[PDB]
RNA sequence: GAAAGUGAUUAAAUCACGUUAUCUAGAGGAAGGAGAAGUCGUAACAAGGUAACGGUAGGUGAACCUGCCGUUGGAUCA
RNA sequence: AUACGUUCACUGUGAACAAUCAGGACGCUUAGAGUAUGGCCACAUGAAUGACUCAGCGCAGUAUGAAGUCUUUGUU
RNA sequence: ACUUGGUUGAUCCUGCCAAGGAAGCACACUUAGGUCAUAGAUUAAGCCAUGCAAGUGUUAGUAACUGCGAAUAGCUCAUUAAUACGCUCAGAAUCUAUUUGGCGGGGAUAGCAGCAGCAACUCUGGUGCUAAUACAUGCUGUUUCUCCAGAUGUGAAUUAUGGAGGAAAAGUUGACCUCGAGGCACGCCAUUCGACUGAGUGACCUAUCAGCUUGUACUUAGGGUCUUUACCUAGGUAGGCUAUCACGGGUAACGGGCGGUUACCGUCGGACUGCCGGAGAAGGCGCCUGAGAGA
C-alpha cells in the first residue's frame, strides 16, 4: 500500500527513490557543490594576513561587544571577520600578522550570540592562542 | 540471380566440362529443405556459404524486416536487483543475418548463434525459425 | 599514421565517441599498392612477427590457368577491360582481385596442337581465340601476395562479363 | 599495453606452492617450458621448500649448476624450469629418484620410489591431428609430439613412456570403469573410478568414486587416466587421493 | 647506391570565426533578511467593534477596500 | 516400433570461478601477528573448510507463477 | 537491537536543532620503554641545481665488436561515464623472441696507430691495417594459384592430409667454439610466457537534457591489416538507436579485489590500498630498431 510491491516492479522503486533524495537537504547540499562558492572553500583551516581589528556585538538578550578581527585569506584573496576567543587576546594578536583561522565548530551556520562570523582564530605567528593566553610560549 | 556489377558465384565449386554446396551445421539443427532447391548464393549464409557457427546460442522475438538479408531480434531478460528483492524487465536489440532459405515475418521468435563479424553491428546468424501468427511487444522470456 | 582503428567512429546509437589513448601500432594501416601494369618491381614490407608481405607495384606477366582442361601457362597481361568495384581501376589499368583482364594466350594456343592435333572446346572461346586475347580474372591479391594469377573466363561467366564490357 | 613480464610477485604466485607471505616480495618466475605457469613447480623452489637441502636461493642455484640434478633423463643446467605431474627427478650424489604428483588437497608432494618403476612415465593425449604424409600424431600435457603413434590412441588416453628410448609401450583407453586422478579445479588431487561420462553438447562431464564411497564430478579435461580398473600403473601417496572428512 | 625535386598521406603549430561553460566590472532599478523600545495608521486574534478566509477584477500613502462566486477552519449541528 | 513424448522461472545437488573477511591448527613470554612447530638417535606432521557471488553451465524434482494451444473447421 | 536538553502558565504531539558513539585528514597541550606499519595523493600531471638509478665475461663467440637486454620493475591518477575494469565465453578470423618436444637439411669494417678542426657534447672527419656462432657465398621443402578426392578427427569446415599441374625466389645447404663428452646454430610444426581481435552482461548524478544519427545502418566488390569488421574506397538499397530513458550536460570519476560504519537490510569511501588491469611521461603529433614500442 502507498507504493509498488510487485515482483517486476524494481524500476519503479529504484527510480522513485532517486527523486526523493533531492528533498533531503544533506544529499542536496553535498551534491549541488554549492560549497565551492565559500570563503572557507570547504577547508577546515585557512590562514592569511590581518587587515585590522573590529568590534562586533551580540544580538539579544546578551549585551556584549565580542572583538572579532578582519582577516584577508592567503589562497582566495577574500576578506572575512573572525572571532578571537579568551579575555585579553585581542592585545596578544598584533596588527598585520599571519594567523590560522578555523570554523566555529557548528558545521556551518552562525553559533552563539554572535551573528555573521562563522570563524575563530586558532594560531597567530605559528604558536596557538591557548599557549599565548596561558603564557607558556612567547611572541617577540 | 545476379543483378550487380560483380558476377555472383557459389564458391568452392568449379563448373568443369546446376550443382549446389550444402552444409550440415550440427548442434541439433535440421538443415532445412528449401536451401537445397533455390537459386540464391549468399556467402554469409551458414548452410550455403562459408560461415562456421560457434559459441553462444540465443532466442528472441523479431522486430525488423527492412534490410536486405538482415533482421533485428530483441533478447528479453530479467535483472535481479539486490536491494528491492525484485526483478525488472530489460531488453537488448541484437541484429542478425538471415539466409533467404528462411521465410521470416515480423513478430515471430527465432534462434541465433554467433560467428565472425559480418559488419559493425552484425555478429549473429539465424539457424532456426519458428513461425508465429498473429504480435510483437509481448515480453517473452526464453 | 594511417589507422585501421575504429573507436573514434560513432556507435550504432549515433553517439559522439571519444579517445582514451593514442594511436597504436597494433592497428596501423599502410598505403595502397595501386598495382598497375608494365615493368616488374616489388617492395618488401616488414610486418607483425617479422615476415614479409611482398607488395607488387606494377606487373607485366601472370600465371594464368585454364580450369576445365587442367593446364596453366605463364602469360603476358595486356590491359584491364573491367572491374566490378571501380571504373578508376579500369582507367589506370590497376590489377586488383576480381579484375577482368585480357591475356595473349600464346601459350594456350600452343598447348592445343602439341597435345591433340579429347580437347573439344566451346563455341564462345573459338570466337575469342582467332583474335588471341582471352578474357580472364585475377584471383590473387596483388598487394599482399606480390604475385598475380587467375583462371580463364569460361562458361556462364563468359556470357555475363561480355555484356558488361559491351 | 601488457608484454611478457619477468617479475612474479608473491601473493600472485599460485596457492600450490606453500609460499610465505613474508620472506620478501618476489617469487621465482618459472622459465618457459613444457608445463603451464599455474600447474607447474620449478626446481629452484623444489630444493628450497620440500627437500630443504638449499637453505638460501643462492645455494639452490649452486647445485643445479654443478649438474647433480636430472629432470627426466636430461641434465638441465637452466634452473627455474617448470616440472609438474609425472616428471621423474633423478638426483646425483646421494642420489634419490622422485616423481612429482598431487596430494589429497591439491598441494604438491615428493615421493621416494623404486628405480625399476622410475624409468617410465605417463602422458595424457590432449590433441590429436594429421600432418606430413597422412601420419597421425599426438601432443601431450608436456608437449611431447609423439609422431608415428599407433591406432586406438584418441583424446584423453594415457601413454606409458619408456624415457631411455622414445617409445609408447601401453595405451590406457578412456572408458567407464577406469581409475583417474583429477588435476585441476576444486577436485584437484583426487582418485576416482569413473562411473559416468556425460557428453556435453558443444563444449563434457565425468562422475567419479573414492574407495571410501564419496562421489564428485569434474570437467573432462581435468581427469588424468592413471590406470585400468582399481590398480594403477604408479606408486600413489599416503591416503591415495581419498581426502579426510569429519 | 646519398642529397635535392615532385605528388600522396598522417599532420603538430599559429591565424580567424562561431558557439559554449565557469568566473567577473557596471551608473542605476527592485526585492529579501538583520538590528537599534522612529515616524504614519490599527488590518488580524473577542460578534476584534464592517464575521473571517479562498479564487478573480478594479482602486488607494500604508496596512487594506469594494464587486461577483465559493468554503466554515462561524457567532447556527435546531 | 527399454529410451523417447514441452521448455523456462523457482528449489536441491554438481561443475566452473591471492591477500583481506569469517574460521581451524600451533603458548611469537602474551597480544596485535606469523605459517609454523612438536619429538635428544634421524621420526611425525600442518599450511583445512566456508564466504567472497549476481550472471553463464549440467543432471534431478514439478507445489506455486508463466509461456506452449493459427479452428465459419485443426493435425498425420 | 539504548536514549536526553530545547516551542507551553502546564499538557500530549508533529518536528527538527543540539548533545552522544566510531575513522581521517589537519591544529593544539602533554609524554618512561618495546615490537610493527606507514608518510608531497587532496593544491600546482607546477618548476628543477647537484649525486646516482640498465646494463651485460664465461676454462667454451672474436678496450671494442657481436649476442641478448633496455617494451619489465619503479612512479603518478591528469584524461576516461564504458571502447576502459570485472565476469562469462571464442578463435572454425589471428601473430609469437626465448624455453621445451618433434621433425628436418673469400672481401670489409670496429677498437688499435697517426694528422687535424669547436666558445662546447657521451659529435667526429680522413687515412693505415686485422677479427667472426656478425655479413655474403652453397654439395627436397616454404609461399601462392588451378583442378580431382575430402580423414581413423569435430557439435560442425570441399577442414587436416593426399594426388595431378604451373610459378617464385621472399629459400632448410652445421663452410663454427672448448678438452670420446659438453655446447651452438639454421628451417618448419607444436608448446610455453603472453599478445591482439570479437561477443554477452554489470554499475555515479541530470528531463530547467525528448528526439538523436550521414560512414550513420544493412548489402555486393575491392584495398588494407596479424587476422575479422566502415577500419577505408567504390556500386545498390534507406536504414539504425529511443519513455525498459536514446542523445546531450555534469563530475571536487582511473576501474576492480576491497576499506570505514552497522543487529539484519543497507550506506559512504576507494590517489595509495603493500595486489590485479588500464593510461601518461611539460603539451600535442610523427617515426626508426625489434618477438614485442606509436618507447
Amino acid at each position: 500500500k502507498s507504493k509498488a510491491c510487485g515482483r517486476l516492479a524494481a524500476r519503479k522503486l529504484r527510480l522513485a527513490h532517486k527523486s526523493n533524495l533531492w528533498a533531503s537537504n544533506a544529499y542536496r547540499r553535498s551534491l549541488g557543490t554549492s560549497i565551492y562558492k565559500t570563503p572557507l572553500e570547504g577547508t577546515s583551516m585557512a590562514s592569511g594576513i590581518v587587515v585590522g581589528k573590529v568590534a562586533v556585538e551580540a544580538k539579544q538578550p546578551n549585551s556584549a561587544i565580542r572583538k572579532a578581527v578582519r582577516v584577508q585569506l592567503k589562497k582566495n584573496s577574500k576578506v572575512v571577520t573572525a572571532f578571537v576567543p579568551r579575555d585579553g587576546s585581542l592585545r596578544l594578536i598584533d596588527d598585520n600578522d599571519r594567523v590560522l583561522i578555523a570554523g566555529m565548530g557548528r558545521s556551518g551556520r552562525s553559533v552563539g550570540d554572535l551573528p555573521g562570523c562563522r570563524f575563530k582564530v586558532i594560531k597567530v605567528a605559528g604558536f596557538s592562542l591557548l599557549a599565548l593566553w596561558l603564557g607558556k610560549k612567547e611572541k617577540p | 540471380v545476379q543483378t550487380e556489377r560483380a558476377f555472383q558465384k557459389q564458391p568452392q565449386l568449379f563448373l568443369a566440362s546446376k550443382q549446389r554446396y550444402v552444409k550440415s551445421i550440427g548442434l541439433k539443427i535440421e538443415t532445412p529443405k528449401t536451401a537445397e532447391e533455390r537459386e540464391y548464393i549468399d556467402a554469409k549464409c551458414p548452410f550455403t556459404g562459408t560461415v562456421s557457427i560457434r559459441g553462444r546460442v540465443l532466442r528472441g522475438v523479431v522486430v525488423s524486416t527492412k534490410m536486405r538479408r538482415t533482421i533485428i531480434i530483441r533478447r528479453d531478460y530479467l535483472q535481479w536487483i539486490r536491494k528491492y528483492k525484485r526483478f525488472e524487465k530489460r531488453h537488448t536489440k541484437i541484429p542478425a543475418h538471415i539466409s533467404p532459405a528462411f521465410l521470416v515475418k515480423e513478430g515471430d521468435l527465432v534462434t541465433v548463434a554467433e560467428c565472425r563479424p559480418l559488419s559493425k553491428t552484425v555478429h549473429f546468424n539465424v539457424i532456426h525459425v519458428k513461425p508465429a501468427a498473429v504480435d510483437k511487444r509481448q515480453f517473452r522470456v526464453f | 599514421g594511417i589507422t585501421r582503428m575504429g573507436d573514434l567512429k560513432h556507435t550504432k546509437s549515433g553517439a559522439r565517441q571519444v579517445a582514451w589513448r593514442k594511436k597504436r601500432n597494433f592497428l596501423a594501416g599502410r598505403p595502397s599498392a595501386q598495382t598497375r601494369i608494365g615493368e616488374k618491381r616489388i617492395h618488401a614490407v616488414r610486418v607483425r612477427g617479422g615476415n614479409l608481405k611482398m607488395r607488387a607495384l606494377r606487373l607485366e606477366t601472370g600465371t594464368f590457368a585454364w580450369a576445365s582442361e587442367n593446364c596453366t601457362r605463364k602469360t603476358r597481361i595486356l590491359n584491364v577491360t573491367y572491374h566490378p568495384a571501380d571504373n578508376d581501376l579500369v582507367r589506370t589499368n590497376t590489377l586488383a582481385r576480381g579484375s577482368v583482364v585480357s591475356i595473349d594466350a600464346a601459350p594456350f594456343k600452343q598447348w592445343y596442337e602439341r597435345q591433340f592435333g579429347g580437347g573439344v572446346v566451346a563455341p564462345e572461346l573459338v570466337a575469342e581465340f582467332d583474335q588471341g586475347r582471352l578474357l580472364a580474372v585475377i584471383t590473387s591479391r596483388p598487394g599482399q601476395c606480390g604475385r598475380a594469377d587467375g583462371y580463364i573466363l569460361e562458361g556462364e561467366e563468359l556470357a555475363f562479363y561480355s555484356d558488361k564490357i559491351a | 599495453p601488457r608484454c611478457q613480464r619477468f617479475h612474479l610477485k608473491r601473493l600472485t604466485a599460485p596457492h600450490h606452492w606453500l609460499l610465505a607471505k613474508s620472506a620478501g616480495k618476489f617469487a621465482s618466475h618459472p622459465s618457459t617450458g613444457p608445463h603451464k605457469l599455474r600447474e607447474c613447480l620449478p626446481i629452484n623452489i623444489f630444493l628450497r621448500d620440500r627437500l630443504k637441502y638449499a637453505l638460501t636461493a643462492k645455494e639452490a642455484v649452486a647445485i643445479v649448476k654443478r649438474r647433480l640434478v636430472k629432470v627426466d633423463g636430461k641434465v638441465r643446467t637452466n634452473y627455474r624450469y617448470p616440472t609438474g605431474l609425472m616428471d621423474v627427478i633423478g638426483l646425483g650424489k646421494s642420489n634419490e629418484l622422485f616423481r612429482i604428483i598431487y596430494d589429497c588437497k591439491g598441494r604438491f608432494c615428493v615421493h621416494h620410489i623404486e628405480a625399476k618403476e622410475a624409468s617410465f612415465k605417463l602422458l595424457r593425449v590432449n590433441q590429436f591431428k594429421i600432418g606430413a604424409k597422412g601420419i597421425p600424431h599426438v601432443v601431450t600435457h608436456d608437449g611431447r609430439t609423439i609422431s608415428y603413434v599407433d591406432p586406438s590412441v584418441r583424446v584423453h588416453d594415457a601413454l606409458k613412456f619408456n624415457i631411455k628410448t622414445g617409445e609408447v609401450e601401453s595405451v590406457i583407453k578412456f572408458k567407464v570403469g577406469d581409475v583417474a586422478m583429477v588435476t585441476a579445479g576444486g577436485n584437484v588431487g583426487r582418485v576416482g573410478t569413473i562411473q559416468k561420462i556425460e557428453k556435453q553438447m558443444a563444449s563434457d562431464i565425468v562422475h567419479l568414486k573414492d574407495t571410501s564411497g564419496a562421489v564428485f564430478a569434474t570437467r573432462i579435461m581435468n581427469v588424468f587416466v592413471i590406470g585400468e580398473n582399481e590398480h594403477p600403473l604408479i606408486s600413489l601417496p599416503a591416503r591415495e587421493g581419498v581426502r579426510p572428512s569429519i
